[PDB]
């Protein structure tokens, strides 16, 4: 079922055969990357490495204890040795801690993975802090948003996203700590 | 593009081995092209002045000129290499003379002086061993005057005088395209017209050689083909916007569909001006 | 008449013939360019009555090949199948190795993309330039130079790096037992016997790139 | 002629000025557009150790990208990624499986198909004119997925520094449709993980690879980019070189011809005089 | 009527007549003095007639060269055998002073217009360095009370070379094949001796210092050699197009060179890209060994016919040998041994190494 | 700019403008080594294009007006 | 140049002078169009150089 | 220049010094040399200098050695005239150089 056991080293191997030998191999992905899945480790107790990105950023790398992520289902939360996910997330308040302080970035949506050594890598397009939204605009939008009902349900799907990302963004920002 | 009319004397000055000789032979022989399809008083007589050449290239020039018919009208008056320096000045006098018999009693002439460059060496030894005093290259003061006073008599008389005329085709060689040499800046002051042949144009294929940017016909159009005067001036109007784009379009940088149609029609004009050897159209 | 000049005096070097007594006159002259400029008058002169050239460039110079021998445009076809016969046996690879070392430098004057088989002819190059370059007033018998340009046209100096050439040619001359070099001046070439002891001789020396 | 030498001094050092301003223009474009292509680099590597990296795996039907430049004095990149195109792409080659070959940039489009033309069916272009946004990568990646392989290729230029930029082909595989199907061993390494989605896991995959498609193609054509302008103030380096060693050939033999104007016209006078006197 | 030669350049671009003057321009040590020993090697040999060597203004040592040369492949016979040799020597070698290098190539010249006028036959006339006949008049013009001219030569530079060169021809009684070696005096093809002396010959060969700095052997620069011949009625359409496209594709080439030279062949168009590929392998293919260059080349000389002259360059012009790289051309006869050293080349490509031991050279063979 | 030259020099300036003139020759002279480079414009670098747009500044200060000296 | 252009009259616009170019007598609305035009004209020189 | 010499030479030759001449701008003796052959109507040689322009130059630079008594030792400032190292005056001047020492802005 699993009968072409590709990779660096098998592409290594067959394409010193077919393409001329003075070619150096083309780089790949996986050698840029010193953490993998499968590759236990990286835990050290209470605090676990954090890969929150971005296509235009990486917002966190550092190591952090608890991480409350936005999920389909609801918010959840990861702490050190939790179980391999991957949580496709609603638009939510990604909040980092690191003991008392929370930073808390309201991201847009987009998944966010816990492998088996730990590692936890949220995947989001964009990504704000809180502190950069107003309050005023969001209702302002809603009150468009909840009027332009076509049937288009291509332009209906787009409403029922902004809908629902306005209505998680307006309940974030009046449920502040 | 350089249209040459009855009376007009027009240059044709290039590099070593360019087409020179070429466009003037075919200038004569298509004369008797014309000959036998034109009524008597409009029949253009030809000379050819052969100065400082070999005696056998001028031997492949009767040859050519027989085996064609042209020698019927043809005159060659031939100083060659081996003859003296005085007899090798004076025979674009002689050819020059030979051919205002024409010109005086309302007929047609037709000169080429192959080699007025070759003219001005032989006068440049004479002056030089008469102990006159040498100025540009070493050439005498009065060679300016030596080509004007014989040019000048390449004129299209009045009516009264018979409407004869006479056409002049000097030569001249220059060294590596260096137009702005002694005789090669005298000459382009005294005739009208300019065909400039070029040695990178004769290796790319475009035979005649004819620098379509440098040529000029001071004449122009009065004197051309009424039936190519209104196509013609479509042709220089395109060709020259094709020698800027080719300049930079060579780089390689980037192409606009329509100036890759001024350097795509301009190929069509180019490939459609070059011609075979002895085969005038 | 400055052709003349020099035509009447670099003529006079000949090599008689036996009725005349067999002697020789071998001449060098010398002319100085002008930045480079072989095509002046006095030197494409004196280069149309020579037998041959030699070119030395500042641009060699200046990099410490010395004597800077351009390689490419220097000379001598009548004195060539007339040299010694064991330096003509080794020295045809050292040209055609020169040769090609000039080719990949003529090709990459940057250093970014290596064939490894340029790379190979770039070393050797390297090597070669390395052993042709000598010190002033000290000059070399021809058997000492067969047997510094055998060890360096075949194998034997691989080891040593693009430095210590210039100790290792000299540790050569020294280690080497000195009767190939009898052997060598008396014979005239390198007989297989002399090739087998000289494939011996340059296996038991301290090469100091080590 | 003595003209002539002169005014090819004049073009030869307005050449070496205009490259001299373009070494420095790509070298200003390489500082400003690597604060923005190693801020990219991260999110590519998630989806490496989620989804691993499988370039030889026998697809039905591929669609091979081959990102390159559009301007072209960027001095041998395309034409070394035209040539890793085919050696990457010959190497899929073991079956007869389909293979859509896809340039970015104009200088891939011309060059693919003297390779590659039956085989050419989309030329993305003007991509790096404003700059290079997500969006713009999604629709990239959109247009893409109209004709839905089992398999991707990416080739660009990995912008290690200024000095390399060792090409990179990675890998970009349909969610079951052959991705699924080369992670299960005695079991399967997916199914350790909580799909955590709204719908099934053969819906989650469909939207993460898609993604992965998005992010992987952003990535490419902008460490593409960078390693453009990074080859660029190379070869505009060598271009400096090349005409001041001309210019400098020219000098000297302008200076000749200084000298032996200098000399000749004398000559002339000497002579003018001396047939007098 | 053609005279082959048996070099690929001369045949192919500037193609020689068998009762014409020829002149080889060169710049001191361009290789005129190896291209005119090639000459006669090549065609002296199959033209059953005379020889006239006159050497003017050159090295007694190589007049003595052609002099035992001559005598060892028998063209010059010593003792009672003298009447069946076939090649007269004069020589006014640069030792000589100026007037008697001035009057040598008339005595040459004599010797060759008695074989033309009264034998009544073809000769070979071969005239090492036309060039010092001039020279040596400009030198003695100097002491005749002349104003000179233009350089510094004779006012009757362009009458003398022209009264002695128009002796030089073939008449309805005779024959004289004229090959002249010309110097050009500082690499200047615009010097009044070489300019004057162009529109003498029928093929002017001219030798590039540049083309020989490549390593192209014979320096003959394509886009400056002319003949007459090269006429599609003289020589056929096959030869003269082949000829043309040739020097097309070089002259296409020089244009781009230019370009090539500051933003190099990553710029080019791929037709530009196919061009100079092309034309760097025609520019290899026109270098030739010759058989009097194998005495220090080593490399032996080969006589490449005209016929595989004209087909082998029609081949490399369509695009038949694209597959060949650049060298297989280098220093080849014809263009079976392109494919024969490209297949050497190639096969060259593994084979570098054992010999490791198993020798005849340890102590005891 | 570059080509005049005053071998005498700034021993016989007005003090005050020897103040002033002293730098605003080496403002000019890296306008000068940075000048022609100002047709990139859209192609901007940030430390150049100060002494870019300050040398185009002051090559319009010394610009004079036909017999009103100053 | 300008007149292989096709420009014609062929009169090089920055190199032909005039002693009526002054303001005080051609007045200035003349004399900053004349030295406008010359402006633009030169500046186009200047990049013509690079649009080549 | 000659007489500068003159008072070098005094130095070296009776007090037994280790002299210094400072011939300022060598090429103006030079062209002053080639201004006074143009003037006794000499036919100029290369580029327009006198025909006698290495001798007239060496008949300077050689009186400046080192003698056995003591040395002269010459400081001469070279201006090269077109930027053009092989102009015959500064390529004849060059011939003489034992070192250069080129002040920099
Ligand atoms: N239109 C043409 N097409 C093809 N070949 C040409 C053409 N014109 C000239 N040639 C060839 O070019 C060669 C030179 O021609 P031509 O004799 O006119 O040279 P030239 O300019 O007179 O130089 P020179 O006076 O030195 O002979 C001739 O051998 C001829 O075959
Ligand atoms: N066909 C050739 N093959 C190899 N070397 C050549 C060839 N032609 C010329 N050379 C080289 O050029 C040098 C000068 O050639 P030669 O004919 O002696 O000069 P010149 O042109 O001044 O008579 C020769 O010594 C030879 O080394
Ligand atoms: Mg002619
Ligand atoms: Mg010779």
């Amino acid at each position: 079922e699993a009968a072409a056991p590709a990779g660096p080293k098998e592409f290594t191997e067959v394409w010193n055969k077919k393409a001329p030998s003075t070619l150096i191999v083309p780089e790949f992905p996986s050698n840029y990357t010193a953490v993998k899945a499968v590759g236990e480790g990286q835990v050290h107790g209470d605090a676990f490495p954090v890969n929150f990105y971005t296509p235009h950023s990486i917002l966190s790398q550092a190591q952090k204890d608890t991480v409350v992520l936005p999920g389909v289902d609801g918010y959840f939360g990861v702490k050190a040795s939790h179980v391999p996910t991957i949580a496709q997330l609603k638009p939510g308040v990604v909040e980092l801690h690191s003991g008392a302080e929370s930073e808390k970035f309201f991201v847009s949506g987009g998944f966010a993975f816990v492998h088996p050594n730990g590692v936890t890598d949220i995947c989001v397009l964009e990504a704000a802090t809180l502190d950069q939204v107003d309050p005023a605009a969001v209702k302002s939008a809603l009150a468009a948003a909840s009027a332009a009902q076509p049937t288009d349900e291509f332009e209906q799907a787009a409403n029922r996203a902004a809908i629902e990302l306005y209505s998680a963004l307006e309940s974030a920002v009046e449920a502040k700590a | 593009l350089v249209p040459i009319g009855r009376g007009q004397r027009e240059l044709i000055i290039g590099d070593r081995q360019t087409g020179k000789t070429a466009v003037a032979i075919d200038a004569i022989i298509h004369q008797k092209n014309c000959n036998e399809q034109v009524p008597k008083a409009q029949r253009v007589y030809c000379v050819y002045v052969a100065v400082g050449q070999k005696r056998s290239t001028v031997a492949q020039l009767v040859k050519l000129f027989t085996q064609t018919g042209a020698m019927r009208y043809t005159i060659m008056v031939s100083a060659t290499a081996s003859d003296a320096a005085p007899l090798q000045f004076l025979a674009p006098y002689s050819g020059c003379a030979m051919a205002e018999y024409f010109r005086d009693t309302g007929k047609h002439g037709l000169i080429i002086y192959d080699d007025l460059s070759k003219q001005s060496v032989a006068y440049r030894q004479m002056s030089l061993l008469l102990r006159r005093p040498p100025g540009r290259e070493a050439f005498p003061g009065d060679v300016f005057y030596l080509h004007s006073r014989l040019l000048e008599r390449a004129a299209k008389l009045s009516k009264e005088l018979g409407g004869g005329s006479l056409t002049a085709f000097p030569v001249i060689e220059t060294q590596a395209g260096d137009v702005s040499a002694y005789i090669a800046t005298n000459v382009i002051s005294i005739t009208d017209g300019q065909i400039f042949l070029e040695t990178e144009l004769f290796y790319k294929g475009i035979r005649p050689a004819l620098n379509v940017g440098l040529s000029v016909s001071r004449v122009g159009s009065a004197a051309q083909f009424p039936g190519m005067k209104q196509v013609a001036g479509t042709l220089k109007l395109e060709l020259a916007q094709y020698r800027e784009v080719a300049a930079f379009a060579q780089f390689g940088s980037d192409l606009d569909a329509a100036t890759q149609y001024v350097l795509e029609r301009g190929a069509r004009l180019t490939e459609m001006l070059k011609q075979k050897q002895f085969a005038p159209i | 008449d400055v052709f003349y000049l020099h035509s009447r005096l670099l003529e006079r070097a000949a090599k008689l013939s036996k009725e005349l007594g067999g002697g020789s006159l071998t001449a060098f002259p010398v002319i100085e360019t002008q930045a480079g400029d072989v095509s002046a008058y006095i030197a494409t002169n004196v280069i149309s009555i020579t037998d041959g050239q030699i070119f030395l460039e500042t641009e060699l110079f200046y990099k410490g090949i010395r004597p800077a021998l351009n390689v490419g445009l220097s000379v001598s076809r009548v004195g060539s199948a007339a040299q010694f016969p064991g330096m003509k046996q080794v020295a045809g690879t050292l040209k055609l190795e020169l040769a090609q070392y000039r080719e990949v430098a003529a090709f990459a004057q940057f250093g970014s993309d290596l064939d490894a088989a340029t790379q190979y002819v770039l070393e050797r190059g390297a090597r070669l330039t390395e052993m042709l370059k000598q010190k002033q007033f000290a000059p070399i018998p021809i058997e000492r130079q067969t047997v510094a340009v055998y060890a360096a046209t075949k194998g034997f100096l691989d080891k040593v790096r693009v430095q210590d050439i210039v100790a290792a040619e000299e540790a050569v001359i020294s280690q080497v037992n000195p009767a190939v070099f009898k052997i060598l001046k008396a014979n005239g070439k390198i007989t297989p016997a002399l090739d087998a002891h000289l494939k011996a001789e340059l296996r038991k020396v301290k090469l100091p790139g080590a | 002629s003595n003209q002539a030498v002169k005014q090819r001094i004049r073009a030869i050092k307005n050449i070496g000025k205009i490259t001299k301003a373009m070494k420095m223009v790509a070298a200003s474009k390489m500082k400003n557009a690597q604060i923005a292509v190693e801020q990219s680099r991260g999110l590519v590597d998630p989806f490496v150790r989620l989804f691993g990296d499988f370039p030889a795996v026998n697809s039905n039907k591929s669609v091979v990208v081959a990102v390159t430049s559009d301007k072209g004095l960027c001095g041998g990149l395309n034409s070394n990624i035209t040539k890793y195109t085919r050696a990457t792409l010959a190497t899929t080659e073991s079956e007869g499986k389909d293979v859509v070959v896809v340039s970015i940039g104009d200088k891939g489009r011309s060059q693919l198909t003297r390779i590659e033309s039956q085989r050419y069916q989309l030329a993305i272009a003007d991509t790096y004119k404003v700059r290079v946004t997500f969006g713009q990568a999604s629709l990239i990646v959109e247009e893409l997925i109209k004709h839905n392989p089992q398999s991707y290729q990416i080739l660009f230029n990995k912008f290690r520094s200024a000095i390399s930029f060792k090409p990179t082909v990675a890998t970009i595989l349909s969610p079951d449709l052959l991705e699924k199907q080369l992670e299960d061993v005695t079991g399967n390494s997916l199914d350790a993980y909580d799909i955590e989605a709204s719908h099934e896991r053969s819906d989650v995959l469909r939207d993460l690879t898609e993604f992965h498609l998005g992010v992987t193609l952003y990535n490419a054509m902008l460490e593409n980019n960078c390693s453009e302008h990074a080859s660029r103030m190379s070869a505009m380096e060598n271009s400096t070189k090349s005409a001041g060693e001309m210019l400098g050939k020219l000098t000297l033999d302008y200076n000749r011809k200084r000298q032996a104007t200098i000399t000749t016209e004398l000559i002339e006078i000497i002579a003018g005089a001396s047939a007098l006197m | 009527e053609i005279l082959v030669t048996g070099i690929k350049v001369v045949d192919l671009l500037a193609p020689y007549q068998r009762g014409g003057k020829i002149g080889l321009f060169g710049g001191a040590g361009v290789g005129k003095t190896v291209l005119i020993m090639e000459l006669i090697n090549n065609v002296a040999k199959a033209h059953g007639g005379f020889s006239v060597f006159a050497g003017v203004g050159e090295r007694t040592r190589e007049g003595n060269d052609l002099y035992r040369e001559m005598i060892e492949s028998g063209v010059i016979k010593l003792g009672a055998e003298r009447g069946n040799s076939k090649c007269t020597l004069v020589y006014g070698q640069m030792n000589e002073p100026p007037g008697a290098r001035a009057r040598v190539a008339l005595t040459g010249l004599t010797v060759a217009e008695y074989f033309r006028d009264i034998e009544g036959q073809d000769v070979l006339l071969f005239v090492d360095n036309i060039f010092r006949f001039t020279q040596a008049n400009s030198e003695v013009s100097a002491l005749l009370g002349r104003i000179p001219s233009a350089v510094g030569y004779q006012p009757t530079l362009a009458t003398d070379l022209g009264g002695l060169q128009e002796r030089i021809t073939t008449t309805t009684k005779g024959s004289i094949t004229s090959v002249q070696a010309v110097y050009v005096p500082a690499d200047d093809l615009t010097d009044p001796a070489p300019a004057t002396t162009f529109a003498h010959l029928d093929a002017t060969t001219v030798l590039s210092r540049s083309i020989a700095e490549l390593g192209i052997y014979p320096a003959v620069d394509p886009l400056d050699s002319t003949s007459r011949m090269l006429n599609p009625n003289v020589i056929g359409a096959e030869h003269y197009n082949v000829a043309r496209g040739v020097q097309k594709v070089l002259q296409d080439y020089k244009n781009l060179q230019d370009i090539i030279a500051i933003l190099g062949m990553d710029e080019l168009s791929e037709e530009d890209k196919l061009t100079v590929a092309r034309a760097r392998k025609i520019q290899r293919f026109l270098s030739q060994p010759f058989q009097v260059a194998e005495v220090f080349t080593g490399t032996p000389g080969k006589y490449v016919d005209l016929a595989d002259t004209i087909s082998g360059f029609q081949g490399v012009l369509t695009g038949k040998y694209d597959d060949l790289p650049e060298m297989a051309f280098y220093m080849v006869g014809d263009i079976k041994e392109v494919k024969e050293k490209a297949d050497k080349m190639a096969k060259d490509i593994a084979s570098r190494k054992e010999a490791d031991n198993k020798k005849v050279s340890e102590e005891l063979k």
